Formats: C-alpha cells, structure tokens, sequence
RNA sequence: AGUUCUCUUUUCUUUGUGAAGGGCAGGGCGCCCUGGAAUGGGUUCGCCCCGAGAGAGGGGCCCGUGCCUUGGAAAGCGUCGCGGUUCCGGCGGCGUCCGGUGAGCUCUCGCUGGCCCUUGAAAAUCCGGGGGAGAGGGUGUAAAUCUCGCGCCGGGCCGUACCCAUAUCCGCAGCAGGUCUCCAAGGUGAACAGCCUCUGGCAUGUUGGAACAAUGUAGGUAAGGGAAGUCGGCAAGCCGGAUCCGUAACUUCGGGAUAAGGAUUGGCUCUAAGGGCUGGCAGCCGACUUAGAACUGGUGCGGACCAGGGGAAUCCGACUGU
RNA sequence: CGCCGUUCCGAAGGGACGGGCGAUGGCCUCCGUUGCCCUCAGCCGAUCGAAAGGGAGUCGGGUUCAGAUCCCCGAAUCCG
C-alpha cells in the first residue's frame, strides 16, 4: 500500500470542518 | 467510536508502537467494527490501516562536522574538556609504539637487514624508549650498518 | 563494462501530461558525472529516447537510484508528484504510474 | 535498537543465567541460554598443574 | 537433519522401514532429495538436474514423493 | 505471585467465586432478608490477608 | 519514503537464518619429536622463559558461541501487482548485495599479573584409571561381550493470566515516601555528567476559566560603596574545564598541591609529524591525534550545559570508618 | 506438658557379584522367579533446609480478544 495515501485521507478528512452534521459514514461508497 | 482496541491489534500485527499506528479518519466505523486480528490483517491490505515512516533523524550535521573535525577543526584548545590523557591515553601511545617498533625489528632480523646481536641491542634499546617513531628506529640501523661495514672492510 | 537503464513515462505522455523530449532535455543538462553536469562526462554517458521511454547508458558505474533522484526533481519542477509516481517495473527500469484516487 | 529480555522467569545474573545473542531467520535477536563450561580431568599426580589432553572438556 | 553425499546411500536411506517420505525440492543450482526418517531428515544434494530425473524415477515404490513449489 | 502452591491457588480460588451477587429470586423467597451480598470483597480496599 | 522557490548522484527506513550434526577459520596449550644455545638469546603494554633443554623446524591436543554446509527458502522480511468467502499461514514478480574501520560501548572466552595475619562451600550426581576374581568357543548357522550406527516404547504431579509501581505491592488512599533485578541508540563531551534528538511511551500528575493587588514560595537583576548587616559573611555571590608556565611555610620526605599566582581558549585556510598491505624504493590503502602558522570578527570564544574561591593561624580528634 | 542433644552411654546393615540346597513355573527345550544357607559389606547418622547456589535435556516460524521456548507447523535432543 502507498504511503502518500496516509496524506491524502489526511486532508480529505480536514475537509469536514465544512460539512458539519453532515459526514459522510464511509467514504468507500461502493460497495 | 473507540478504537483502542483496533489501535492495539494493529499495532501487534505491524509489529511497531501504537503511535506508528495510523487509522483512516474517514474510515472510523469500519475500522470501528474489525475486533480480530484477521480483519486488521485485512484492513492493513485494504489501506485503511497504515504504518506511519519513522520520525527522521539525519546524522548529515554531524557527518559534515566530523569531517571538519578530522582536518582539524573544533579540536582547539578552547574545545578540549578531558585532559590530555583522557583524550589520547598515554599507554595506549607506548604500546602501538612498541608494537610498530618491535615488528620493524622482526622484518629486519628476518629479511637479514640486522643479525640477531644487532636485534637484541636495539629491542632493548625501544624498551629503553631511546627512539620516537619508525622512520627515527630506521635511519640509526642505516648508520649502524655502515660503521660495521666500515669496519669489516678494514678487518 | 555497460550499464543501461530506462525511464518509462508512457502513461503521462499518452495523456499529455508531460513532453518526453523536454525530460531528455532535463537529463541532457543535469546529470552529474563526478560533480559535472555539462558535458555527461564526455558522452561516456549516452542518453536516447524512444517514443515514450528514456534509455540512459554509461561505461563507469552509473547509480540506477540517481535517476530517481532526477526524475521525481523533474517531476516536482512541472508539478507532477501530487499526480504521479516513480516505481521500479524491473531491475533495469523505473515507470510512472498514477496513484489510486477515485 | 533493539533492546533484549530474558526468556525464563529468572531475572537476576547468577551463574546458571548466562546468555548469548543469536540472530534467527525471522531477522531478530533473541537471547540463548548458554552451558556452563566444561573442565578437562586435572592429572591423578597432583603436581602438574596443567589438564590432560585427548579428553572432551 | 543429516546430509548424505552418494547416490547409493540415499537409496539405502529411502528403503528404511521408518522412512516416511521423499521431498524433491528444485532450486536455481541444485536438486535436493529430503527423506523423513525416524530420526533424521537426510538429504541428498544433487546439480546435475539429468541425475536428479533419473534418481526420481528410481525411487523405491510406496514411498511418498512430494514435489516442493 | 505467578509462583504458586496448590493450597494457595485453591484457597484464592474459593474466595473468587464466593464473590458474587446474591441471585436475585433470593428477594422473592417467603421470609427473606437479605438485601444483597454484605460479604462483598475488593481486591484493593481489603486484603486476604494470605 | 521525505525535501526540491535555490542547492543537494541528497536525507531517512530497510537490506535473516535457530538448535543439533559435519567441515574449516581463529584462539590456547606448563603437550610431543629432532637438536643443543655466551658474541646469550627469545619475548610482552608489563612481564617473563631457557642445559630440569632457549631459539629454529615438524607435529599433537582443547575450545571453536566465528564462517560454510545439512536445517533452508518451502519459512521470515522489504517492495510491486493480482484474486477470493473476501475474518484465505491466499496467489505471483523482484530483492534480501559488496567492502572498511575503531583505547568505541555491551557481553563473552582466554592469557598473564597484583592483594590477603582475608585464601574465598557442601552434597546429590557423573566419569576415568589400577587390579584381574571371572566368563566366553573350539575353528564354527562361531560364543561371551560392545560406552559403535540405526530402529522400538514412555516421560506422571504442581506453577504458568496480568501489575511489578508518581494507579494492580507496603505506608488507612490512584499517598512527591519505601520496595530486589535484566536490555540500553545518535550528537556534544573524559564520561552510564548535564543539554537536545530517534525507537518506544505520555498528556503535566485528584479540576478548569478570567485576572496580574498586597503578603508569600521559587528564580533573576541592580548605580555608588563593599560586611558598615548579623551572635556569627547565615544567605547569596566570586573560583571553576582544558593547555602552557609557576608554586611557599611546614612535613612522618609519602605530601602540602588544582598550594598561591599568570597566560591561552572561537571561526576559517593551511603546514609538519605520528601507520598498514603488496612487489633506504614504488604502488595502494587508513584513523584519529598533536604541534605550528596565516587570515578573520564590535576582545568575543570551557560563549549553553558541565565545572574547587583563596591565604595566615588557634583548639580538638592522627587518619579511613561509626 | 516436655527439654537437651545429633553421633554423643546404641546388637544402628534387611543389602550384593558369586556359590550350595530345595519350591514353582515359561518362548517348559533350558532359562527366570522365589525361600533358606554360605560368602562379602565402613561410611558413622532418620529427616528437613534455596522458584538467585549445585542440578541431563528445545530451538526456529506461525497462531489469540486475552496463552504460548507450553498450542500448531518444522527440525532436534536428554533420561528410562
Ligand atoms: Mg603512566
Ligand atoms: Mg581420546
Ligand atoms: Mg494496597
Ligand atoms: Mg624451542
Ligand atoms: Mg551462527
Ligand atoms: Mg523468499
Ligand atoms: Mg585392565
Ligand atoms: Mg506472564
Ligand atoms: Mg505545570
Ligand atoms: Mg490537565
Ligand atoms: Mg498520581
Ligand atoms: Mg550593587
Ligand atoms: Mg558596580
Ligand atoms: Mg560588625
Ligand atoms: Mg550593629
Ligand atoms: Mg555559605
Ligand atoms: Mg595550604
Ligand atoms: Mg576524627
Ligand atoms: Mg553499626
Ligand atoms: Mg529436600
Ligand atoms: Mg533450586
Ligand atoms: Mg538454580
Ligand atoms: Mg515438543
Ligand atoms: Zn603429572
């Protein structure tokens, strides 16, 4: 597995300061 | 969520600490819902686990100064804490010294350069401290051989 | 003897992402030998492109992780290395890959 | 580095816990107990003070 | 485990009455012949890979012969 | 400790299961007192003494 | 894998092989054979060794935890890539490489020495030797016998979790106390000192927020003076490392002694000296030291940390120890 | 009640190669076993006393929520 995605799922997480109430559960939709 | 469990198996199966352990922030439930160490395996393979890299610790500051310091930098009187002794050890200098001076003689009484009575002289006279360093060891077999030539060629 | 390497950047070029002549172009002017980057030695360092692969050659020992070190410095110059990834396909190549996002 | 344990409930340096570091394929070091070493006889004389020689020690 | 280096002694090895079974195990530069005995598990070690063909279908019958992959 | 005797580890055993709670049908029976358990112990407030 | 505005062929991580058997390095020998040594020789850091047999040759034995090999690549690990029920010891590609160095630290083996009006366990248990009471068969399908190589069967009982300590133990408690050990990275440095960092660990020690009064507790600074304070220099302060020089009274001649007292200390660029391997020379390697010089900065350089104030006397007790 | 004492005021050995007499047996052939006798016999102190002293012999890999040098896989070893 590559380790850039520690950085990646990292900031994809920050982004929820705008989307409150609203997080999604899983991001992995599919399944 | 609470994860301390799935941040302590995780942790076994890497084989690292727990602050090696990284957990997907997006991923909680999933992770949350792995109670064996068969499903962290598989969340290791899936990529929702991850080992973070070690912490970097460069040794280039101290590799550039070292070699600063083996053309003689930093080593003044002002950057000296230990003592002369302390620092370089006197009796190891006696004993490399012997050592490199006693192993010169065994060459030359080996390879013939001097005899055996030439030899016990000057082993004697190493252990007497009469001479610094090889080349000085050196340069009085040179003299002497040329005062006993001198002599056997008038005998 | 010989030593040979190749960069494969197939897959960005194929997306024109990036123009593999001006990569040849990059090693042309920055590869090192023994502290120079001018002259790539004299030629004892021999740098052809094919459509979409780099072929590096050399006749003194050549470092096939220098040219890592030089592609991922290219990649980040044209920012590349948030999209793109140097991953050795062999023990003679490396390849560009992309990483898996969406 | 790596920092070592012992394998046995004896934590104290006595005579009978002495060890060696054995690296093993799983490329870690691991502690081994070691034997105690062996004596060759001592000559029936009593007065050579070196031991026999031809005997397993 | 117990090395043996002829042909002719692995042979011997592979008729005992406690040998269990035979694993052939091919490598790069060798093929080496591994019998579970009571004891010991010998092996012959040979590179010539015609040799190492012959001595397979030349093993003694009712012995299990596994092929290592 | 880890280094037991038989008698110890059957005497410590003994007190695990005496500590318990009283069933709780035992409230139900006709003339019942107990309340629960006033024999309750706790590994750190009190000691077994051996 | 990180950095890449500039530079950095760069920085970080990682880069296995168990027991037991065999083979071989290496280490040790107060072991043997030849021989007979003064123009005495051999030899260590020191020693020490020889006509009761040295040097020099040729052997033998002991340990071999080191390397190769069977183990064993099939396992493990690194990385890349595919599947699956997807909670598979899942499946494949590549790799697991080559050298150097050290008064380095930790362990261990060995050699040799010093100390004692101190001489530094016992037993279970195992083994060799001396002896030769005996037994074995009459030339064989040979016997007694075997510490050799294989093969056959078994190894019952009790303990085993976890804490092991600024919260699992003792102090009435999650108590700044007490409580026996093992392993032990980089830098600076004499250093298991202090200061910073990696591996690993933690969340500030049974609460938070806002203020920044007095009096505290703990740290600092202070013009000029410098003990005038006080029972008393209590407290604080000065000195401090290292290099070079220099060192008194007295003395039980060992000391006193870091006496006392001075100078120097950074950074940078150089010079000289101090070795090993191979074939008074040539070549190739190498590891830290010492000394000297130029240049240089707002005289600042043991720049933090670490780190003795000193002298002249009197009383008591010799001292170290309690 | 007990205490002193631990080899000291003790007929302190229940053992053995071998041999001889019987009683039994079994792969009844000839070998076991057993009882008695003969012969030989220092240890001279019952017993307790160490999870750091003495004391044969197990290592590698995998595996759990929690156990593993103990489970599984592999390879060994000591003792009887
Ligand atoms: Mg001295
Ligand atoms: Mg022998
Ligand atoms: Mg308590
Ligand atoms: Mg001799
Ligand atoms: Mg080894
Ligand atoms: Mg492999
Ligand atoms: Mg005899
Ligand atoms: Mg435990
Ligand atoms: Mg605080
Ligand atoms: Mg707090
Ligand atoms: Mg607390
Ligand atoms: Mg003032
Ligand atoms: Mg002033
Ligand atoms: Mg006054
Ligand atoms: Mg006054
Ligand atoms: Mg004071
Ligand atoms: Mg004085
Ligand atoms: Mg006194
Ligand atoms: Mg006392
Ligand atoms: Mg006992
Ligand atoms: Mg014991
Ligand atoms: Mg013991
Ligand atoms: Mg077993
Ligand atoms: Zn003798």
């Amino acid at each position: 597995v590559a380790k850039q995605r520690i950085r990646m799922a990292n900031e994809k997480h920050s982004k929820n300061i705008t989307q409150r109430g609203n997080v999604a559960k899983t991001s992995r939709n599919a399944p | 969520s609470m994860l301390r469990l799935q941040k302590r198996l995780a942790s076994s199966v890497l084989r690292c600490g727990k602050k090696k352990v990284w957990l997907d922030p997006n991923e909680t439930n999933e992770i949350a819902n792995a109670n064996s160490r068969q499903q962290i395996r598989k969340l290791i393979k899936d990529g929702l686990i991850i080992r973070k890299p070690v912490t970097v610790h460069s040794r280039a500051r101290c590799r550039k100064n070292t070699l600063a310091r083996r053309k003689g930098r930093h080593m003044g009187i002002g950057k000296r804490k230990g003592t002369a002794n302390a620092r370089m050890p006197e009796k190891v200098t006696w004993m490399r010294r012997m050592r490199i001076l006693r192993r010169l003689l065994r060459r030359y009484r080996e390879s013939k350069k001097i005899d055996r009575h030439m030899y016990h002289s000057l082993y004697l006279k190493v252990k007497g401290n009469v001479f610094k360093n090889k080349r000085i060891l050196m340069e009085h077999i040179h003299k002497l051989k040329a005062d006993k030539a001198r002599k056997k060629l008038l005998a | 003897q010989l030593l040979k390497f190749t960069l494969d950047c197939t897959h960005p070029v194929e997306d024109g992402i990036m123009d593999a002549a001006n990569f040849e172009q990059f090693l042309q002017e920055r590869i090192k030998v023994n502290g120079k980057a001018g002259n790539l030695g004299g030629g004892v360092v021999s740098l052809e492109r094919s459509k979409s692969k780099i072929t590096v050659t050399s006749e003194v020992p050549f470092s096939k992780r220098y040219l890592k070190y030089l592609t991922k410095k290219y990649l980040k110059k044209n920012n590349l290395r948030d999209w793109l990834r140097v991953v050795a396909n062999t023990k003679e190549s490396y390849e560009l890959r992309y990483f898996q996002i969406n | 580095v790596q920092r070592l344990t012992y394998r046995r409930r004896l934590s104290y340096n006595t005579a009978s816990n002495k060890t060696r570091l054995s690296r093993t394929p799983g490329n870690r070091i691991v502690y081994l107990y070691t034997k105690k070493v062996g004596k060759a006889p001592k000559s029936a004389c009593g007065v050579c003070p070196g031991r026999l020689r031809g005997v397993r020690a | 485990p117990r090395k043996i280096e002829e042909i002719k002694d692995f042979l011997l090895t592979a008729r005992r009455k406690d040998a269990k079974s035979v694993k052939i195990k091919k490598n790069k530069d060798n093929v080496k012949f591994k019998v579970r005995c009571s004891r010991y598990l010998y092996t012959l070690v040979i590179t010539d890979k015609e040799k190492a063909e012959k001595l397979k279908q030349s093993l003694p019958p009712g012995l299990a012969v596994k092929e290592l992959k | 400790s880890s280094h037991k005797t038989f008698r110890i580890k059957r005497f410590l055993a003994k007190k695990q299961k005496q500590n318990r709670p009283i069933p709780q049908w035992i409230w139900m029976k006709t003339g019942n007192k107990i309340r629960y358990n006033s024999k309750r112990r706790h590994w750190r407030r009190t000691k077994l003494g051996l």
